[PDB]
């Protein structure tokens, strides 16, 4: 089908700004012929900075690769999980592709000044599964870590936080990362609210879990292995309470279900794009939606 | 630490519950056999 | 490509089943085989959701997912026309869902059970003497929503609240769904796999969070906290009593996140429908198979 869109509006550094990114993708408005600029990528909701909405926004919205800049135009086409494209590696974080490799988008987390273009355009970043995981859980314990010792300086070190999470690994490549060193408390930083849900989820597994090992163990048999597992947790998190209100229990149990299913959503990276033959030489690659 | 199960039948890998890897106990039996060989080694106290 | 299927009626309609079906033109049908003509068995949900008093939804969720989907566009006498939904293809799909529930702009719909009641979705063909339930298409948060809240209405049968659980709520109104006692060892098995993930998570779920979470709740208070009450849980109190240390966190946290994509994908029984440019003035979305 078409496939072109053609956006409507710069000057000559603008134009070797754009143009130093022309294999790069971003996010739209709509699947449609003609555009403004406020529905470009990541632009009305990336200016506080708050991950989880930027994935959900991420989600939400097509992509596109753009093609071609003129003086007031940005000749791009949006991306269908029909046929497949081409496009490259041209982010400031340089992270190296491979072959086979499974390619995500993934909300800036590598700061503002990085992945963008000061017109507003911000690109969202583009990088392999792995290290798109280990980027997460890397930032994510250093979020909690940073919190704990804003809180309490004897719990853990800053060091002792930089010696396992600046630094992430794959396949040799042992890159660094800008982690921010002072977020500020209080919520205010990125990645604030994720680790807000991740340390309520993990502070009301046990309830949950004790809840539902008492609920299907009377159940008699279906299965021997919701007792088997038994002995593999620990015997402290067994004798927790055995007793609350069942209206606390019950609220307590479906705010951590709603939780669990959105982080988890989460935790799987969102638009999944699958390579088939990278080329280091041409910085391009062809890939596909999936 | 164990664990605890009603039944399955015919592995090939070893440490996997069957109904060959049971052992066949008759209680009655065995506590029959029990005390009667208890009776003869009574017996047996009693001889030289 | 051709994608008509064409559904021959045994018998002949009575009026009111004409009147009745032609108003039911548009919603989601399941289909027995992918052939050219079938009759009228196999098609609904109502061979495995029989005229009884006792359901089970995860066996019509497994009944949903195995056959194909189809949508009834036109319906007359001895004959029915279906189309058919295969993946690659794109559709149109009306909003005819009695239980009237708004749209989200390009969000993604989830096909359903029927939840709110049998006779709600329901014609009654006496002619060929079976019965055509039609299964519900809702959104996706909500589908999580009513699925959470029966798996937690079939964990709290054997405790005691009950209009706060078997009662969904929206923006648009709030609905009640039928709830069952038992569904069965399919049910039963649901839990089980749920109860595993849970107690693998409570061994390997890190300490450095909960750490954060105590400090945090003495600290701050949140919508995100005031569920706790202001209490600190007491396996909080049994826990945090070790050190806190970067090595065994970042090992707890790269299998913890490997296992929460599998907990999401666990969730992910019906087929699901990533649609796209919902309209509300024609009540209708173009839709794909993901």
């Amino acid at each position: 089908m078409d496939l072109k869109v053609v956006v409507s509006l710069l000057y000559t550094d603008e134009i070797a700004k754009m143009q130093q990114r022309i294999g790069c993708i971003l996010p739209l408005a709509s699947t449609h012929g003609t555009q403004n600029v406020q529905g470009l990528g990541l632009g009305q909701v990336y200016s506080v900075p708050d991950y989880v909405s930027m994935y959900n926004y991420l989600s939400d919205c097509t992509l596109a690769v753009l093609d071609e800049v003129s003086v007031d135009s940005l000749i791009l086409t949006k991306i269908v999980p029909g046929q497949t494209y081409a496009i490259k590696n041209k982010y400031q974080p340089f992270f190296q592709w491979h072959g086979t490799g499974s390619l995500s988008v993934m909300p800036p987390v590598f700061g503002r000044e990085h992945a963008t273009v000061k017109l507003d355009i911000v690109f969202p970043m583009v990088l392999p599964t792995p290290i798109a995981e280990e980027v997460l859980q890397k930032i994510l314990l250093f979020n909690v870590y940073s919190r704990v010792v804003m809180q309490a300086p004897g719990n853990a070190d800053m060091l002792d936080v930089h010696m396992h999470l600046g630094s992430v690994s794959y396949l040799g490549h042992h890159y660094e990362l800008a982690l921010p060193e002072v977020p500020g408390p209080l919520g205010l930083a990125l990645l604030d609210n994720l680790s807000l849900y991740f340390c309520i989820m993990v502070t009301l597994l046990p309830r949950a879990s004790m809840r539902l090992v008492r609920g299907l163990i009377r159940h008699e048999h279906h299965d021997l292995l919701n007792l088997f597992q038994e002995m593999v947790p620990d015997e402290i998190a067994r004798i927790d309470l055995d007793d609350l209100s069942v209206a606390d229990d019950l609220s307590r149990m479906r705010v951590m279900m709603t939780y669990l299913q959105s982080l988890a959503s989460l935790f799987n990276l969102g638009p999944r794009l699958a390579t088939a033959a990278y080329s280091q030489e041409t910085l391009t690659a062809t890939c596909w939606l999936r | 630490d164990p664990a605890r199960l009603p039944r399955d039948t015919g592995p090939e890998l070893m440490w996997a519950p069957s109904l060959r890897n049971s052992l066949r106990v008759s209680p009655e039996a065995l506590e029959l056999a029990e005390r009667e060989a208890e009776r003869a080694r009574s017996e047996r106290w009693d001889r030289c």
